[PDB]
């Protein structure tokens, strides 16, 4: 029930990033509204200044968030499509790459390290091989709907909203600042 | 019903309340006021009544009680205590009573003391076995008091460099130099919420003189255990009675075999009310300071022990300096021998955003060999060893950088005896 | 039975005592006046009390004696002394008097003295004919007093080093020089255990001035002979008081053909409370010391002497350098000169933990030709031209291995002579 979880919480961040996002355009065209208004209203605007900064930031943080959830599901649905592939052909594995993965469980720990080393520069050059001619391939059957609700990559609104980075007093101030905002928000 | 939890009641739920009971405009007046008019109502219903905090004794056996969530302010609300008691409990200032209240009649305007069912949270003959403070020995810190809370926040930075910095133990006496905007406020904060995390057995207290509304208000909102804060509005008279109340409670509660934590923000005013409340001696030193003036401060400053029969009292006590008067000047230099633990703070690192801004070399403790383990204190004085030829700002980059980019000081250790 | 066994006695017994004597309510208070309603209790049952201490006169003959263990603190198990018995004795502060007490009756609360059964160690009318201390001619020192165990110890280390540095004698007036954290106090821990190891009949003194508590309390748990101190939460009257009572017992022991020995840490501090406790005489020396400030301290300090009558009395006092106030540093250059041997401590040396920390170049002692024999004072100056080129850091490491791999001095001399 792993890859379920790992999906609905997925969801769930898209939802949040997506509101979010909601609220950020709405600020931000409301502050616009306000500036093309004849209204001075300084303090108004100071403050919906505020308002649009803490609201990209929280867009901002949202966007990080759904994209690791999207890269753990990825990786656990890798993991688990992996596992269930090997159980099926790991006889075939050990006849292909035998002169130089037997006694693993006796080698020294060196030696186990450069085993598996060119274990997997040999698995990284078979599949470059494999992959040269340019077969196209789909989703695991007992997975598809899944990964393809997800989506192969998240989207690119996801990820050009997080190239700005902040440094951990940024981080802390705007905390501080949205915590203050939603308790005057919910009073 | 409990008085704490009437205290601790906000100002709207309150009046909702009184209206309920049937007084009809109790708003327009002070929350002591508010709490006594809510006492008087249901006195006057007939039901028994809950009541407790620490005990006061004054010139002439007229006991009081006030509250710690008050600051103890002297409230129409605090319960009288009658001498009687006092002769056969055998009780003094700091003593945390709880029972029985009586409702006062004609003649007085304070609530009276029925019976006592708690002292110190305890038996009262326990209480009355226990001995007195000054009696119990003291010794160096033995039990190490870890800041690092270990859960990899993005601000524990502060308390990673503090336990990199100076060894802070069971019983330490610790002095925090800083000129002013240099984070004290958020340092003790930090503190405070290392306490309150890796040591939630450990009472601690924070005790704030004379500061801004703002950072108190602030304060009481941040900590987990209970604080206590004075304003600059009050004169010196009540900074004085809320430390030694503070001293009193904590050396009744260390009585107990219980560990004190007390955060003081600043032994530099908690010195200067103590030299404008005290009558002057006839010799007055440099910067219009009376040398008897100091006298008290350094009582406080000195209960910090380490008690072998059981519980300990740690104070962290902050100090000012480069405020532009003289006398602090003479108050830090007073206090520059007295504590075993030192902290040096410089306006340098701090006003070029390097926080926390700590000078390494200048920061220190004493007997750090008993704190902690062997290999802990070679590797820090490595650390020592290869940041003191470079500057402290240059050393404080140097350890941010450096401890950012993982998250275990192990794994810092690690690091830096491998590469 | 004896006050002294009972003052001595862990605050376990008090409870003990509570119970056997029917007094239940008894812990709760100052263990003097404890032990002061003991003793009454005690006394009302009619029984044979004894009684001894150290005598002091105020300025009407109000006199008081005290007792060592309580530091010599003024308080209610203080024996009464009438004028009448210092007039028939003629005895003043310092005096040690063991003999019956009485119980006070109505109109005072203080135990009084009936008869007087042995003064200063002897019968009273053969101390009566004794010549006053400022009468006693002084000399230089001519007993050696060497500070080498010979049990071949790892700390002993340490004070074989001060064999080579700076030789001791009996009736010296010594000062040790060092900055804070440089390792004065365990300094006078080897020179204490010294005394007490070598020369186990001549009288050890350790006096402390305004020290912090667990330092006070470790001091007392580990040398043999009585030491004395005073916390820094105690006032400059304190301090004084202390130093007076230890100089005149000093003075007292030593009429008596005694060899008194006094540790002092610090003279700075003690400078520092006379300066801050005496009147202003309206002249006022750079740093805020008054010109009568430091009389009083120099006194103290100069009453070290040798005499050819009897007895001999040596004290070593620490100051404090490199503070960072300029009054210490003031009272620094106004002791430079007067001490007939110093020994300077490094901070330097320190940092590099080697230890003892010990300026080997500047250190030495005045007139040592009549402190020891002709071939080792020879060894001692082609040492001292061996070691003076190179640094002083070299100079300790060097020394430290060299007497490492020897066991005693006299190894150390032949093993440098065969090279
Ligand atoms: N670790 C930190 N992260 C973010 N901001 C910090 C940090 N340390 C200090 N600062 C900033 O530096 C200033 C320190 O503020 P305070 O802690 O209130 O100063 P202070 O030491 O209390 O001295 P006072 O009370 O203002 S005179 C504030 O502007 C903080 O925002
Ligand atoms: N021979 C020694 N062997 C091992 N450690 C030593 C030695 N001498 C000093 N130290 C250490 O050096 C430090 C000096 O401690 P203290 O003697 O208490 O300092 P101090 O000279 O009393 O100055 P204060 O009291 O701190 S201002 C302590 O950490 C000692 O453990
Ligand atoms: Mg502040
Ligand atoms: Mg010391």
């Amino acid at each position: 029930t792993a890859l379920q979880q790992a999906f609905d919480t997925c969801q769930n961040n898209k939802a949040a990033w997506l509101q979010r996002k909601n609220e950020l355009a709405a600020a931000e065209q409301e502050y616009l509204r306000l500036l093309s208004g004849e209204g001075r209203n300084v303090s108004r605007l100071d403050e919906l200044r505020n308002i649009i900064e803490v609201r990209k930031w929280q867009v901002n943080q949202a966007a990080g968030r759904y994209i690791r959830s999207h890269e753990a599901v990825q990786h656990i649905s890798i993991r688990d499509r992996l596992n269930d592939f090997m159980q099926q052909h790991g006889t075939a594995l050990a006849a292909a790459l035998a002169p130089e993965l037997m006694g693993y469980s006796e080698l020294t720990a060196i030696a186990r390290n450069c085993a598996i080393q060119r274990a997997t520069d040999a698995l990284r050059e078979a599949l470059l091989s494999w992959l040269a001619k340019g077969e196209k391939i789909n989703y695991s059957a007992q997975d598809s709907d899944i990964l393809t609700t997800i989506g192969f990559r998240p989207d690119v609104a996801s990820v050009d909203d997080s190239r700005e980075k902040f440094t951990p007093a940024q981080n802390m101030i705007f905390s501080r600042k949205s915590a203050q905002l939603a308790s005057r928000q919910s009073v | 019903m409990n008085l704490t939890e009437l205290k601790n009641t906000p100002v709207s739920e309150l009046i909702t309340l009184g209206e309920n009971m049937g007084l009809e405009n109790l708003a327009r007046m002070r929350k002591q006021d508010i709490i006594f008019a809510i006492l008087k109502q249901h006195a006057k219903s007939g039901e028994d009544i809950f009541g407790d905090g620490v005990l006061e004794i004054l010139q002439d056996g007229f006991g009081f009680l006030r509250s710690a969530d008050s600051s103890y302010l002297a409230g129409p609300d605090d319960i009288y205590v009658s001498p009687s008691q006092i002769r056969r409990f055998n009780l003094r200032t700091g003593d945390t009573i709880s029972g029985k209240i009586r409702p006062p009649k004609e003649g007085e305007r304070y609530f009276a003391l029925l019976k006592v069912n708690e002292v110190n949270f305890d038996k009262p003959e326990n209480a009355r076995n226990k001995i007195l403070f000054e009696n119990l020995t003291p010794l160096h810190a033995n039990s190490r008091l870890r800041m690092e809370r270990g859960n990899g926040s993005t601000e524990d930075l502060t308390a990673r460099v503090l336990d990199l910095a100076s060894l802070i133990g069971r019983g330490q006496r610790g002095l925090i130099v800083a000129p002013p905007k240099a984070g004290k406020t958020m340092l003790l904060q930090n503190i405070a919420q290392s306490i309150a995390y890796n040591h939630p057995d450990c009472v601690l207290m924070v005790l704030l003189i004379d500061e801004r509304p703002e950072e108190v208000t602030e304060m009481q909102r941040l900590v987990k255990g209970e604080v206590v804060a004075s304003t600059f509005d009050e004169p010196a008279s009540r900074h004085v009675q809320v430390a030694e109340m503070v001293i009193e409670k904590a050396k009744r509660l260390v009585e107990h075999k219980k560990d004190v934590i007390i955060l003081l923000d600043s032994i530099t005013r908690l010195a200067r009310a103590y030299n404008t409340v005290v009558p002057a001696s006839g010799k007055v030193l440099t910067g219009g300071v009376d040398a008897n003036a100091l006298h008290r401060p350094k009582r406080f400053f000195g209960a910090a022990r380490n008690v072998e029969e059981g519980g300990s009292l740690t104070i962290i006590a902050t100090a000012l300096i480069d405020t532009g008067s003289k006398m602090d000047e003479v108050i830090y230099e007073e206090f520059k021998g007295t504590g075993n633990m030192e902290l040096h703070l410089s306006r340098k690192i701090a006003e070029k955003r390097v926080f926390p801004a700590i000078d390494y070399n200048r920061s220190g403790t004493r007997k750090e060999e008993l704190l902690t383990t062997q290999e802990e204190l070679q590797k820090m004085w490595i650390l020592r060893k290869i940041i003191h030829p470079m500057g402290e700002i240059d050393a404080m980059e140097f350890l941010i950088n450096k401890l950012a980019m993982t998250k275990t000081n192990d794994d810092f250790f690690e690091m830096m005896k491998r590469s």
